[PDB]
């Protein structure tokens, strides 16, 4: 579960060879699914964000 | 009558040059309509997400 | 593909003139506007008690009289005025004058618990304001997008 902020980052694509960095990874770990939640962006009340796995 | 681009409340975003003096930037665009597709959403709560541009 | 996304937004806790809790509380009918209109989250002054028939004549504050109660919000006797809710010239009010209610603020602090209450001189609370009343603040402290409202207990007169 990661912030929808993060989601960004994770769309970028392989150093030169095409496709996202997120494609990769599913593909090298397959059976885990990603989601995100808006309840990850203020953890402590001050403005940090948080991944959970 | 107000036209469509002086209607007091809409979502403004000021931007950097896609063209300057003839130098074009084209990884500064996709980072704008990004922004701006993740601008609709997030304030909208998923209700209504961008379909043109 | 792509990752799912999902929000979450919460209510605001309460509108200007309403009723704060279900403790004890008593409101009075019976009671018309004498002159002026009213607004919702404001006190009230009474200009003159009737010996015979029983209606009170009710106004909003001036300087240097007494507050009587609040009006409360109803979606049926009230009457839509400047895109607020509003009591009119004559008809009939609803004055609580005792319980918990959220009344209009001014002031920019945070008070205390068990402090008196300070209205200025159109009816709304003030931290500095020059009218004194008995009524005792409850703690709420909320604001309503650009309306700041405070939770106020108050005392049959």
């Amino acid at each position: 579960l990661i912030p929808p902020s993060m989601r960004k980052v994770l769309a970028i694509r392989m150093p030169e060879t095409t496709m996202s960095y997120l494609d990769y990874f599913k593909s090298q770990n397959s059976g885990i699914e990603i989601d995100s939640i808006a309840e990850l962006e203020d953890i402590d009340g001050a403005g940090t964000k948080g991944v959970l796995v | 009558i107000v036209s469509v681009f002086n209607h007091p409340n809409i979502t403004k975003i000021t931007s950097g040059k896609w063209i300057d003096v003839s130098t074009m930037k084209p990884e500064t665009a996709e980072a704008e309509l990004t922004q701006a597709i993740e601008t609709i959403e997030t304030i909208t709560r998923g209700q209504h997400r961008a379909t043109n541009i | 593909a792509q990752i799912n996304a999902s929000y979450q937004r919460d209510m605001a806790i309460a509108l200007p003139g309403m009723v704060a809790d279900t403790s004890k509380y008593n409101i009075d009918g019976a009671c018309v506007v004498n002159e002026g209109d009213v607004l919702v989250g404001a006190a009230v002054q009474v200009v003159q008690a009737q010996a015979v028939d029983g209606h009170k004549l009710v106004k909003a504050l001036t300087t240097g009289t007494t507050p009587y109660g609040v009006a409360i919000r109803s979606h049926w006797q009230t009457v839509n005025a400047q895109n607020q809710m509003i009591y009119e010239d004559g008809g009939a009010i609803n004055v609580m004058t005792s319980g918990r209610v959220w009344m209009l603020s001014k002031s920019t602090e945070a008070p205390t618990f068990g402090s008196a209450v300070k209205l200025d001189v159109d009816g709304q609370e003030k931290s500095d304001g020059t009218i004194e009343t008995t009524w005792t603040y409850a703690g709420g402290w909320t604001k309503y997008k650009d309306i700041q409202l405070v939770e106020v207990q108050l005392h049959q007169l």
